[PDB]
């Protein structure tokens, strides 16, 4: 089959910004 | 004043001193010592003393009164469980040995050429074996060969039985294996011949007791500290064996006993020589 | 002899790690 | 050279494990030979520091706690973790890419980058296990990893937890965790767990008892009541069905990851890596050298770059020759039959 | 293989037998060996010449008056040895000093 | 055009290098220390080339520009740029620094420049009132970190001298400024000024006034490798003049040994002809090597066909590269040696008997040395027995040329001798070093 | 520090040669001939 | 494996025919004119002609050229329907085939430019080793000193990001040839003891003749432990030695101190020697070093010897003996004095303190040249 493809850096800050974080840092930094 | 400072220094590791083992160390010129005497100090170290001698298991001499570490003695490694001393030598030599060529050739290969001609098997580059087991016929010389490589070795000769191994007190077994094997890395360059193995390295068929589990456990240490996630370099197993149709194939994996010699019944050939060398 | 010499190899090398010292930090000043 | 005169006439100092501080200003501790001392607190040393079990320093003259020290650690279990790495290399691990990104996704994923898995909002997998036949490459991928793992590789092997005393194995299971956390991040390699780790049995003499102690200990530590944070294990056996289904659940370990014999392509690879550093003559084909190899195990294919290499030592020479790979190959295939027709024949 | 194994073992014999008359002299002649062995003169010089040549045992031919002269090969004088390896290794560090105080 | 820009950028690089130089020599003027100066003068070449007239010209109105009379001495003196766009006030002395009058240092240095770049444009003349109107200014100075500058000025005094082709109108004032040097109990300056003497003297082919000097005035040990260098060589034709040769050869090998690596190939060209010639004449064959290099083949070839022809023995060839190239030995002033050679010969033969025979007799070495006689063959061994270039005896009773037996030299004193010279300079290298240590205050 | 005041004023092989090439002789082969058979006789 | 173009058959006898007493020789002629006619060698044909001042005959000469031209257009034909239709690998065999053929038929320096341009274009990193390989051959061929020195520079890099043990040992036979080229002997037997065993270059040479300079090289460079361990018990080179009596003789002779066959087979191997185009210009350095070697070990084993032995022994006269060793010794090659009047050679070999001594004033007055430049560099 296809095999799994590393994870790079520019995907790894994507995944972490390319989402909820209009409070999620803010939530995240209160805990 | 600075030359009687040093003398000073010197005269402060003198005659008493305290027996003690190095605990651990704790910081630059500072550390945990357990005393003979049946406590544990926090003391300090002498700059003199190297700071890569001290062990966490090395006996060191402490001042009498102030408990600080102040000396390093030598390493007591003695006969331990075996460690042939050279007067323990067994005295049988190549010559006293008759008509084992293929044998002798392929035990020297693997267990006296790399411990001095290292430089082939680097340039060749192929790691040389770590494992041999010589399998046949009981009464055919496998432990007089064995006895012939401890007396013409350079390494530390360490020689067990597979029946030492296997003890009451469950987990001394393996305790046993990985005391001989951490015997024989702290004494590198060294060479283990494990004698008659068909005790602990029997087939590991699915155990359903405590004697089953705990021999199956002897040969899994075995393995794994033969060629394990600590790859202990510098040292080789040898093994004997009556049949060799039993045993693990994860022992007899080319990993952990690269070699496999047979030690067939003498012929008309190797009868001769043998006659010859014994009469 | 051969002890003289070492001291003399050893002595070159402190003064020249000290002039190197002493430029570094003049240069350094600045 | 007075100021270390000075300093070494001083007496030496005890030391004393802390079982709890009592006023602020007094800690309960306890010395090696003697039984436990109410002592006072140097004025440097702050009392919210000195927490239980932390092994304090007192002083000679009054029992004053005046160092903190590290902490006690079961001489036995500190040398189960590493401090020289491996020098194995996922570059020298050929055939087991799928392999290495899968036990990557677990012991290198959660750790480097937790926010992926807090944000997905799945729990970080813990637990691995390397299974399968000998001679693959379970404890060559633990060593790779242990080589680039930036992290503590505490390693266990399977037989170092038992003793012949009761609850020791238990204990030293316990100090191994705690030492792990106090590590954290930590990734505990546990070799051949068919020795502790195997069907648990019942009662009557024939149960071995206290591994299967050890056993349940083990357990509850790596998934029980406390739930352990930025600790994986990377367990490694073969005999994957005789260890009991008890560790082998989701929760204790997340990922069972198959080591198989290698494919051609494997076996290829593998003769590839091998082969690096010794001298190959042109006609060396090794897709044929791995044709030649019907279904080995990876380290058979070690042993015969090996082979080859002493055809080649005893022939004094230092190239490898096409035919020397195949008969080392013949030779380390070497085969063992029933050799007994009458047997062979009772099963038509 | 007989003519050449029984030319190696005469070869043998042959130093064998040189070595055990020349321990008691010091500066016997060569006629006097080959008295005592019982060849001609030009085969014991040849092969007391082989043998002093190939490092075996230590002596000299005077072929002027007609003698073996022996003696006790001093060691080598280690010092002297290990004092050339010193000042080849301080030689390296005044190259390695060179490298060095290009920074003025 | 860019070129002109460019050309721009590098006259001030060259600003900003002469700037660093005048503000190290200001540091060593308040900071009590001479070897600031001695670095300034070692940059100094460095910064010879790379300028033109509009450097000097902005540099000398950059510096001083006090309306003193220097203004009025080197502007006249060199061209000046037009009313270039990039007008940019070069001012390094603002104010205060341009009302205090320059350092005799920094005067000088500029100066010096001024002398310099006018001899690299070859007009001697014009170079020469400067050098005179700078010798006046730095006369009355008795600034002791001025002498080092002094001293590279002196030098190009003598140099421009060179060119002017005199060497005898300024040979009084030389000695009268070296015995002030002396006076002065200067190390550089003595040293170098010497060194010109020297020159000029050799130029002159005044050998035994050099040779009473020498004798007289002694070369101090701390001055510089390259004026050690260049006094060796002076002192090395002295002595090869004077014949003694042995010495001339030790003195021109220890030149040579300091010689500045590969920087000046003339010099190291000369000294290797000289060393070459003194060695021949001594009967030693020279190392084979000099002949090879790549800068001294073309220049050594001809000694290599003169001492191919003497090792030969073929004095015909030995007439013939006479004939063709010794003429070359005339300009390059060793044309009296080569015939010293020329008629020495047969003592590289002597000298090669003793090496290689024991006990050769006469009759053996007047064979083999083409000697007509064997009593000539008497009288050519004794002599050179007697000069100390052969190590035997002749037994005139039955006429054989025994050697003096090799002794055992490491059971005698001479191991200790050599031990004890290696051992002091040892002691006095590592006395140098720890002795300065440049602790910063 | 150049020393500008002395002016600076086919065969191109690497191997170092001694004094002795330089020396024009008969081959060895020839000397060793002439000697055999002044020898011989 | 490697294609023998360029034939170093071709340059010796080239060199051959340059040689004096050759220059009238035919079989050299006829060997050189039939290889050029089976490989159609126009431009090397009229370097040949003009530097040995050859009439050309214009027939041939005009074959040659035409059947150059037709050639090269087909190369061109070929690379232009590569570049147009096919990838990048036909048009690099196109271009390697062109530049093959260019040194194929002498011409060096289009051959030299062809193949810089496959360079350039070359990707994979064995068809970069063969190009170099072909580059050295040319090298070799032309005896380009630089070309041939960046060459072997450009295959030890090439080499050491990838190389095969194939290569690596052609490279070190290469490296062999080129330093017996500049008589630097020590590493050309080092190099050739090491590829004997395992020699396949045999476009340079056949295996004979690689034996062959192997056995003199390692004479002239092995003391005698190393030429008795590694030559004198050499398997392979006995066996091949087993075909060349002569160069067998001649290395056996001095190992046994049979002086005077020795010496007889050094004047076989110096003849031989002189003929050799790779060995050419130190033939006369190779006799003087053997000469010196046998001189020495004769006198390792004796303190005093009449002149009248080494005579007997070398089977010279004592008039020549005398001479050679008057001139060694000026030399300062061999460590004796001679004693005329008596006709004795005496030894003046140094002892272990005395050579030690001598060794310690020579370095140490070395290293104190090096500390007293370094200290008056620096200490201003
Ligand atoms: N080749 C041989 N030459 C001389 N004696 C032999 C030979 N083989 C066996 N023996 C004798 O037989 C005994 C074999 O002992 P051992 O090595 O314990 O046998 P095994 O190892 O097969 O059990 C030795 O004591 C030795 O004296
Ligand atoms: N995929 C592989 N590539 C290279 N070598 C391998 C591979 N698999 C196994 N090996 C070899 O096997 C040896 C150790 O095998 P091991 O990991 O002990 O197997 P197991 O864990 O099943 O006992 C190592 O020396 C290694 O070189
Ligand atoms: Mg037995
Ligand atoms: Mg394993």
């Amino acid at each position: 089959d296809k095999p799994i493809r590393a994870l790079d850096e520019g995907d790894i800050a994507l995944l972490k910004t390319y989402g909820q974080s209009t409070y999620s840092r803010q939530i995240k930094q209160v805990e | 004043e600075f030359l009687h400072a040093q003398e000073e220094v010197k005269r402060i590791q003198s005659i008493p001193l305290v027996i003690g083992q190095f605990l651990e160390a704790v910081d630059q010129n500072t550390a945990i010592v357990g005393s003979t005497t049946g406590s544990n100090y926090y003391v300090r170290i002498l700059s003199t003393i190297d700071r890569e001698l001290l062990k966490p298991n090395a006996s060191v001499a402490l001042h009498k009164h102030s408990n600080a570490l102040v000396d390093v003695l030598p390493p007591e490694a003695d006969s331990s469980i075996m460690m042939l001393t050279s007067d323990q030598k067994p005295d049988v030599m190549y010559a006293d040995i008759g008509g084992m060529d293929i044998q002798k050739q392929e035990v020297r290969e693997a267990v006296e050429l790399p411990l001095t001609h290292f430089e082939l098997y680097k340039q060749i580059g192929i790691d040389p074996p770590r494992g041999v087991l010589m399998y046949g016929p009981p009464g055919c010389g496998k432990t007089m060969l064995a006895k012939a490589v401890a007396h013409h070795t350079t390494a530390a000769f360490i020689r067990v039985v597979g029946s030492e191994f296997v003890q009451k007190y469950l987990g001394e077994g393996p305790r046993m294996v990985r005391d001989v094997f951490r015997l024989a890395k702290e004494n590198a360059p060294a060479i283990i011949f494990i004698d008659e193995i068909d005790a602990i390295a029997t087939k590991r068929f699915d155990a359903q007791t405590g004697a089953d589990r705990e021999v199956q456990r002897i040969l899994l240490e075995l393995l794994n500290q033969m060629d394990g996630f600590d790859q202990n370099v510098n040292v080789k197993v040898i093994m004997a064996t009556n049949r060799a149709d039993t045993l693990d194939p994860a022992l007899l994996r080319p990993g952990r006993l690269d070699r496999k010699i047979e030690f067939p019944l003498p012929d008309r050939r190797q009868k001769r020589l043998i006659f010859s060398t014994i009469t | 002899y051969l002890a003289s010499l070492i001291r003399s190899v050893v002595a070159l090398h402190n003064l020249i790690n000290n002039k190197i010292a002493n430029r570094d930090a003049e240069k350094k000043e600045g | 050279l007075r100021e270390e005169l000075q300093l070494l006439q001083e007496q030496g100092s005890y030391v004393g494990e802390v079982v709890r501080a009592m006023d602020k200003k007094k800690v309960l501790v306890k010395v090696h030979p003697e039984g436990k001392f109410v002592v006072d607190v140097d004025k440097n040393i702050d009392i919210n520091d000195v927490t239980p079990n932390c092994r304090v320093a007192l002083r000679n003259d009054s029992y004053t706690l005046h160092k903190i020290l590290p902490n006690k650690v079961d001489p036995l279990v500190s040398l189960m973790m590493v401090e020289k790495v491996p020098d194995s290399t996922y570059e020298m691990i050929g055939g087991l890419d799928k392999q290495i990104k899968e036990i990557k996704e677990v012991i290198e994923l959660p750790v480097k980058h937790p926010e992926l898995f807090e944000a997905l909002g799945i729990a970080q997998p813990k637990g691995v296990l390397l299974y399968g036949p000998p001679g693959t490459g379970k404890t060559l991928l633990a060593r790779a990893v242990a080589h680039h793992t930036d992290c503590t590789f505490i390693r266990v092997s399977g037989s170092e937890l038992v003793q012949k005393f009761i609850g020791e194995g238990a204990r030293m299971v316990r100090e191994l965790f705690v030492m792990a956390r106090e590590h954290a991040p930590s990734i505990i390699f546990m070799d051949e767990i068919d020795s502790i780790g195997s069907s648990r049995l019942e009662g009557g003499s024939g149960g071995d008892s206290e591994v299967q102690r050890t056993m349940l200990e083990l357990l509850n530590q790596l998934d029980g009541f406390e739930a352990t944070k930025n600790i994986k294990v990377i367990m490694a056996t073969n005999r994957i069905d005789i260890l009991d289904s008890a560790l082998l659940r989701p929760g204790r370990i997340d990922r069972k990851i198959e080591f198989p014999p290698p494919n051609e392509e494997a076996r290829l690879d593998i003769l590839k890596i091998h082969s690096r550093k010794m001298n190959l003559t042109r006609g060396i084909n090794l897709r044929k050298i791995a044709e030649l190899m019907p279904g080995a195990s990876g380290a058979e294919v070690k042993g015969v770059c090996t082979e080859a290499g002493m055809y080649a030592l005893r022939e004094r020479r230092v190239h490898v020759t096409q035919e020397d790979f195949e008969m080392a190959v013949a030779k380390v295939m070497q085969k063992d039959s029933e050799k007994n027709m009458s047997i062979k024949k009772l099963w038509k | 293989i007989i003519s050449t194994h029984l030319a190696k073992l005469y070869d043998n014999l042959l130093e064998q037998n040189l070595i055990r008359v020349i321990e008691p002299f010091s500066r016997v002649q060569i006629e006097h060996i080959s008295s005592l062995i019982k060849l001609s003169k030009a085969d014991v010089e040849r092969k007391l010449s082989q043998m002093i040549l190939d490092k075996k045992f230590h002596g000299i031919l005077d072929q002027g008056e007609g003698v073996l002269i022996i003696f006790d090969e001093p060691p080598v004088d280690k010092t002297y040895e290990a004092a050339l390896e010193t000042i080849q290794n301080m030689s390296k560090v005044v190259d390695s000093l060179y490298n060095k105080a290009k920074k003025l | 055009a860019a070129a002109e820009h460019s050309q721009r950028e590098l006259d001030t690089v060259t600003l900003e290098d002469i700037k660093e130089h005048v503000k190290q020599l200001e540091k060593a003027v308040s900071g009590k220390e001479p070897r600031f100066v001695l670095r300034a003068l070692r940059m100094l070449p460095s910064t010879s080339r790379r300028l033109n007239h509009y450097v000097l010209y902005k540099a000398v109105q950059g510096f001083f520009t006090s309306n003193n009379a220097t203004r009025d001495f080197l502007l006249p003196f060199l061209e000046e740029p037009m009313d270039t766009e990039a007008d940019l006030q070069f001012r390094p002395r603002t104010g205060k620094a341009a009302s205090t009058p320059l350092l005799p240092e920094v005067e000088a240095y500029l100066q010096l420049l001024v002398v310099i770049f006018m001899m690299n444009s070859k007009r001697y003349k014009e170079a020469q009132k400067i050098s005179d109107d700078l010798m006046q200014k730095i006369s009355t100075q008795n600034r002791r970190a001025l002498d080092l500058v002094a001293a590279k000025c002196y030098y190009y005094h003598a140099r421009v001298y060179e060119f002017l082709d005199k060497l005898d109108v300024v040979r009084s004032f030389l000695h009268a400024r070296l015995r002030t040097a002396t006076l002065r109990h200067d190390a550089d300056g003595q040293a170098t000024l010497l060194n010109l003497l020297l020159r000029n003297y050799l130029h002159y082919s005044l050998y035994d006034q050099a040779e009473k000097l020498v004798s007289k005035s002694v070369f101090p040990e701390q001055a510089n490798n390259n004026e050690w260098a260049r006094y060796l060589y002076y002192t090395g034709r002295i002595k090869a003049i004077q014949l003694e040769y042995s010495e001339a050869r030790r003195t021109m090998t220890n030149a040579l040994r300091k010689a500045p690596q590969h920087t000046a190939v003339g010099f190291k060209q000369t000294v290797h002809k000289l060393l070459i010639v003194v060695e021949l004449l001594l009967g030693e064959i020279p190392d084979r090597l000099q002949f090879r290099q790549p800068s001294l083949k073309r220049s050594l070839m001809p000694y290599f066909l003169l001492t191919q022809a003497v090792r030969t023995g073929n004095l015909a060839k030995f007439n013939q590269v006479l004939d063709q190239f010794g003429e070359k030995f005339q300009a390059d002033g060793t044309y009296t040696l080569i015939i010293r050679l020329r008629h020495n010969v047969i003592k590289t033969g002597v000298r090669m008997i003793s090496l290689s025979y024991s006990r050769i007799s006469l009759a053996d070495i007047a064979q083999k040395l083409q000697l007509d006689s064997p009593e000539d063959a008497e009288f050519i061994v004794a002599k050179a027995i007697r000069d100390g270039v052969i190590e035997a005896s002749i037994n005139h009773e039955k006429g054989y040329v025994q050697s003096k037996e090799m002794i055992d030299i490491y059971s005698t004193r001479e191991p200790q001798l050599a031990f004890h010279q290696r051992i002091s300079f040892c002691l006095d290298i590592h006395n140098m070093s720890v002795k300065a240590m440049r602790f910063p205050p | 520090d150049e020393f500008e005041e002395f002016p600076a004023e086919e065969d191109a092989h690497v191997w170092e040669d001694n004094w002795d090439d330089d020396n024009v002789e008969d081959d060895f082969s020839n000397q060793l001939r002439a000697e055999l058979e002044k020898h011989g006789y | 494996g490697l294609p023998k173009n360029p034939d170093l058959r071709i340059a010796q006898l080239r060199f051959l025919l340059s040689l004096p007493e050759h220059r009238g020789d035919a079989a050299v002629r006829d060997e050189l004119m039939a290889a050029v006619r089976d490989n159609n060698m126009a431009p090397y044909y009229e370097a040949l002609c003009k530097s040995l001042d050859w009439q050309i005959d214009v027939d041939l000469l005009n074959k040659m050229k035409k059947a150059n031209e037709d050639e090269l257009k087909r190369l061109d034909e070929e690379l232009e329907d590569a570049e147009k239709n096919l990838g990048e690998s036909e048009i690099r065999d196109a271009m390697m085939a062109k530049a093959e053929y260019l040194c194929r038929i002498g011409d060096k320096e289009g051959a030299l430019t062809a193949f810089r341009k496959t360079y350039d274009k070359t990707v994979a990193l064995g068809h970069r080793l063969d190009i170099v390989f072909y580059l050295l051959r040319i090298g070799l061929f032309y005896m380009d000193n630089d070309l041939i020195t960046r060459n072997t520079e450009k295959a030890k890099s090439l080499i050491e990001e990838g190389g095969d043990w194939d290569r690596r040992n052609r490279l070190k036979v290469y490296q062999g040839l080129y330093c017996v080229a500049i008589r630097d002997f020590k590493q050309a037997a080092e190099l050739f003891l090491d590829t004997v065993s395992t020699f396949t270059s045999y476009e340079l040479m056949d295996y004979k003749t690689f034996v062959t300079y192997t056995v003199y090289v390692s004479m002239i460079a092995l003391e005698r432990p190393d030429l008795r361990e590694k030559v004198i018990k050499g398997a392979e080179i006995l066996e091949v030695l087993h075909s060349l009596p002569a160069v067998r003789q001649y290395l056996f002779s001095l190992y046994e101190c049979r002086y005077s066959v020795f010496f007889q087979s050094l004047a076989v191997v110096e003849q031989e020697m002189k003929k050799d185009w790779l060995f050419a210009p130190h033939y006369r350095y190779y006799v003087r070093e053997m000469r010196i070697h046998a001189y020495s070990q004769l006198l390792e084993s004796y303190r005093s010897l009449t002149l009248g032995y080494m005579a007997e022994a070398f089977g010279v006269g004592v008039e020549f003996i005398d001479q050679e060793l008057s001139r060694f010794i000026a030399a300062g090659r061999l460590h004796c004095k001679i004693d005329k009047v008596n006709e004795i050679v005496e030894t003046n070999r140094p002892d272990s303190k005395n050579w030690q001594y001598q060794e310690t004033i020579k370095k140490g007055d070395l290293l104190l040249n090096r500390v007293q430049k370094l200290s008056r560099v620096i200490n201003m």
